[PDB]
């Protein structure tokens, strides 16, 4: 119900530093834990994922021995065990809560995260037309690309929709098959035939400025939008 | 073959002495241990006569006869002193059969 | 298939929990407790405490017992008891202190025969005739303070015997244990009760063990 | 229609104790079942996995219910309280919402009228209407002659029938709470209760193999679907969304299916090594489910 | 009731390809 | 052989008696057939030492010194478990089913 990141960050250049976010107010025992990482300027990308019981050890396409995951289910917390350092590690790490079953809404609640500064097949799904300066009430529309179809023969589209307020944790708007999730308010919708998706928010108002994401969940390697730059 | 049989006998004996707490209805512990020991005695009697008459006449007359006699004696001891008391109770004393 | 694999793995994780929960339930022995109106069915449950169905749990020699009462539930007893099929032992409690009554306040029957009308019924319905029927003889102490008074002839006209505990005790078994038209599979474990002693729970363990052993013996054609 | 014998597409294993409860949601994709191991388990015939497994406070639970929106689940049993569980929770795990107490009678049917109202019927000869907000009996249905253990609702959410096992078959109303219609003439205690999808018919299943249906507008006995050589009883009954198919669960280790007017056997669902105590059809009408005492659940599609 | 029984002429559990 | 025939005749005639049921009626014909083979290896040895007979002697000896004491061993283990497990659980010690015992033997 409340997740905050701690453990360190910006301790020294070139020195490994493992970090962990504290969790509270939920089981976590039957909950998938992600380690989706945000680029320093724009872009929140996924690097690790563990399921209930530590059965699933899916990793990102940048496979390396330094990237590990450990489910602190007994502690309800989690482990990262960071090793070495790289220029790509200058980023903004978050924490993700997700569950997987019919009617479930994965990626509901995300923690505030912390900034980690370091010194010296895939859908990709980047919002191409991510620049529409419009005043409130203009019914903003955001379109994300898709290399192939996201329907895995199950009749639903494995796509997630996000909303990231400035200086705040990302909030999911509608989960797969274009249905509301996380108890977010109404007027949040959007769908398309195939390999083409759009955003439909009518009765536009404030408290929606920031960056938007377009996530695929067809298989192990996940991806999101590079960045949306729609403001008021 | 005799070593495998003796190992099976040892397991039977350890099992029999483990299951001694069963009441008299299923108390197949003392007869089983007795049968194990009797078969062991029969085989230990078979070993010297079989393995000693090597450089002697009538080796065929001794070895095969003593081996089959020991096998028959072990089988007879097992069958008789395992089931014959039960057959006795069944068809000679028709009062404990209920 | 990432979510489908996680959903499939979720069922496997739950299945492991079911096996662990089922293993505990499998070794747990179910006990059915029943009786007539104030027939001592509530006095027994107060014995193995330290050592509308209410459920009590206690441990006695690596056994997890669980009683399921019936006094607090008033419904059609003869048609909801199908859920209790498979209960290892059915503890029946009758107090030897109420073999007299002014009718029944609801019908024309004394408590002794009314209790005997439930003991026979519970061992004749085609749900419980597999394991056993455990009987408890409550109010054993107060029974003597009524046997030298008005005898058992009030309830049992055909009673012909002495007027002591030894003669009376043998009769009690005949009144209750000899209520089975079938004796090949069902057995009655008649044994008295102690007011302030732990021997009552001792009779529970071995009697439940005896029917448990016979249950395995009855299966596989070995009994 | 034809001789549609059976088609066991899948078998839902995992259960260990006897099953007396099975309900299907409005999405035609989720199934909920109860067992005596104190573990209420929610299934789904599309994938065959345990989506939720909420432990049960009373192992004697004899009934199940699924909310129309798929957000609540209820249990009854020989414990006299309805433990309402909210499926959609921020914490994720399934937890109890409110315990509906005040029955003093065994529980075997508590259908979900809506996301807020419950039509819990108990074995103390009286039914009740419950409210989630206050946890008190809004209505105090009384007037039956015996214990009632099986109800069935209607799509319009404005009428329900409470049938006790004494040839009562009393029809009540959700609001005014009085017996508007009564059907009598049954020769044995009833155990199965169903409602027509159209909302203008009503059938019963008793422990005499005499599964019969009646009419709401006119109180008379329709075709009784007389059995040929069946002497056992009936535990569960349900109606398909088509409305021209009768399905009942019998005590003779099998199930039988009839027609609306033919009143003849149209298929045997004998695939369970025990008596069948559960039956239900999806609101859409695709696939059928069956629960029994051998801790095995199967889907007939 | 007869009309309601035949109302769902395009129902399931008779012949279809969907699971 | 005569004693074994008498024993099997007695055991199959009174096949419902508890005393023969208590002795493992399922794992009793196997033991009696093993004793029969142990007896018949004597007749086999008496015959001519042909290649087939020489092989059959070894086969009979190897089978007879083991099948009887495995049927007995299996029965003992099963009974011990039945009572041993019943001291702490109701779900049976393991596969004490007659088909299981045969499979173990
Ligand atoms: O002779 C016997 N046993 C034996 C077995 C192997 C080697 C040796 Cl020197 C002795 C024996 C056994 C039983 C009774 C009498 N006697």
């Amino acid at each position: 119900v409340q997740l905050v990141e701690s453990g360190g960050g910006l301790v020294q250049p070139g020195g490994s530093r493992k970090l962990s976010c504290s969790a509270s107010g939920f089981a976590f025992s039957s909950f998938g834990m992600h380690w989706v990482r945000q680029a320093p300027e724009k872009g929140l990308e996924w690097v690790a994922y563990i399921s209930s019981g530590s059965g699933t050890i899916y990793y990102a396409d940048t496979v390396k021995g330094r990237f590990t995951i450990s489910r602190d289910d007994p502690k309800n917390t989690l482990f990262l065990q960071m090793t070495s350092l790289r220029s790509e590690d200058t980023a903004m790490y978050y924490c993700v809560r997700s569950i997987y079953y019919y009617g479930s809404s994965p990626f509901d609640f995300w923690g505030q995260g912390t900034t980690l500064t370091v010194s010296s097949s895939d859908i990709v799904m980047t919002q191409a037309t991510s620049s529409v300066p419009v005043t409130p009430g203009e019914s903003v529309s955001i379109s994300c690309r898709s290399s192939k179809s996201l329907l895995h023969s199950n009749g639903n589209t494995y796509l997630y929709w996000f909303l990231q307020r400035p200086g705040q944790s990302p909030q999911l708007l509608i989960y797969r098959m274009s249905n509301l999730a996380s108890g977010v308010p109404d007027r949040f919708s959007g769908s398309g035939s195939g390999t083409a998706f759009t955003l439909t928010i009518s009765r536009l108002e404030a408290e929606d400025v920031g960056v938007y994401y377009c996530m695929q969940h067809l298989e192990y390697p996940l991806t999101f939008g590079a960045g949306t730059k729609l403001e008021l | 073959l005799l070593g495998y049989s003796m190992l099976l006998m040892v397991t039977c004996t350890v099992y029999a002495i483990k299951t001694r707490g069963v009441p008299e209805t299923f108390n197949e512990a003392k007869p089983i241990g007795f049968t194990m020991y009797t078969t062991c005695i029969v085989w230990l009697a078979f070993i010297p006569i079989f393995f000693g008459t090597s450089q002697s006449a009538d080796k065929l007359y001794i070895q095969t006869t003593t081996l089959t006699v020991s096998v028959s004696l072990s089988a007879s001891v097992s069958l008789g002193m395992l089931y014959m008391p039960k057959v006795y109770i069944i068809l000679f004393h028709p009062e404990q059969n209920v | 298939s990432a979510e489908d694999k996680a959903a499939v793995e979720r069922s496997k994780m739950i299945d492991r929990n079911l096996r662990e929960d089922g293993e505990k339930a499998a070794k747990e022995v179910k006990l059915l407790l029943l009786g007539a109106g104030e027939s001592g069915k509530n006095t027994i449950v107060k014995q193995m405490k330290i050592i509308g169905i209410v459920e009590t749990h206690f441990t006695d020699k690596d056994l997890y017992f669980k009683m399921f009462d019936v006094g607090a539930q008033r419904s059609e007893r003869k048609k909801w008891i199908h859920c209790f099929e498979g209960v290892t032992a059915i503890i029946f409690c009758v107090a030897l202190s109420d073999y007299d009554l002014v009718l029944a306040e609801d019908e024309e029957m004394n408590r002794m025969h009314a209790s005997m009308k439930l003991f026979d019924s519970i061992c004749n319905n085609k749900w419980f005739t597999e394991t056993s029927i455990i009987l408890f003889l409550n109010k054993k102490d107060l029974f003597e303070e009524k046997i030298k008074r008005s005898p058992l002839t009030i309830c049992y006209p055909e009673y012909t015997g002495s007027n002591t505990y030894e003669e009376a005790a043998a009769y009690i078994q005949c009144q209750f244990e000899d209520l089975n038209r079938r004796k090949d599979t069902k057995e009655i474990y008649t044994h008295f009760t102690c007011s302030t002693d732990t021997k009552n729970v001792q009779f529970v363990f071995d009697a439940v063990t005896d029917v448990i052993i016979k249950n395995n013996l009855k299966e596989c054609g070995l009994y | 229609v034809g001789r549609i014998q059976m088609r066991t597409r899948r078998t839902l294993r995992g259960h260990l104790a006897k099953i007396y409860a099975m309900h299907w949601g409005t999405d035609s994709r989720l199934l909920v079942s109860a067992s005596q191991d104190g573990k209420l388990i929610i299934w789904d015939s599309y994938t065959t996995n345990k989506v939720h497994a909420i432990p049960l406070r009373s192992s004697w639970v004899m009934t199940c219910a699924y909310a129309p929106s798929g957000n609540y689940v209820a249990c009854g049993g020989l414990d006299n309280i309805c433990s309402i569980y909210n499926l959609k929770t921020r914490e994720g795990n399934v937890r109890v919402s409110r315990e509906l107490a005040g029955h003093t009678g065994y529980l075997s049917c508590c259908r979900f009228l809506d996301d807020n109202q419950i039509v819990t019927s108990s074995g103390d000869t009286t039914c009740a209407l419950w409210d989630i907000e206050t946890g008190q009996q809004t209505t105090t249905f009384t007037g039956h002659t015996g214990d009632v253990m099986s109800l069935s609702l209607a799509p319009d959410t404005r009428l329900f029938v409470s049938g006790a096992c004494d040839a009562s078959a009393k029809l009540w109303d959700v609001r005014e709470g009085m017996c508007r219609q009564t059907f009598t003439g049954h020769e044995s205690d009833i155990n199965a209760i169903c409602f027509f999808p159209n909302g203008n018919a009503f059938a019963t299943g008793s422990d005499d193999a005499t599964c019969r249906l009646f009419d709401l507008r006119a109180d008379q006995e329709l075709m009784t679907y007389s059995h040929d050589n069946i002497i056992c009883g009936i535990t569960s009954v349900s109606f398909s969304k088509s409305g021209r198919l009768l399905l009942a669960g019998y005590d003779d280790f099998n199930c039988n299916v009839w027609d609306a007017l033919k009143a003849d056997r149209a298929g045997v669902l004998a695939g369970h090594d025990n008596r069948v105590s559960c039956l239900g059809v999806t609101d859409d009408g695709m696939a059928v489910a069956t629960g029994s005492w051998d801790s095995f659940l199967k889907i007939w599609n | 009731k007869v009309s309601k029984a035949a109302a769902d002429l395009m129902a399931y559990c008779e012949a279809h390809a969907k699971e | 052989i005569a004693a074994t025939l008498f024993v099997v005749i007695t055991f199959v005639r009174y096949n419902d008696t508890p005393i023969v049921k208590a002795s493992g009626r399922e794992l009793s014909y196997v033991l009696l057939a093993g004793i029969f083979l142990c007896y018949a290896t004597t007749f086999l040895m008496i015959a001519e030492p042909d290649l087939g007979t020489c092989s059959l002697r070894r086969i009979f000896l190897g089978l007879g010194m083991s099948i009887s004491y495995a049927a007995l061993l299996t029965k003992t283990n099963r009974i011990y478990r039945i009572f041993e497990q019943g001291k702490r659980s109701v779900s049976a010690p393991r596969f004490i089913s007659p088909a299981s015992q045969l499979a173990i033997t």
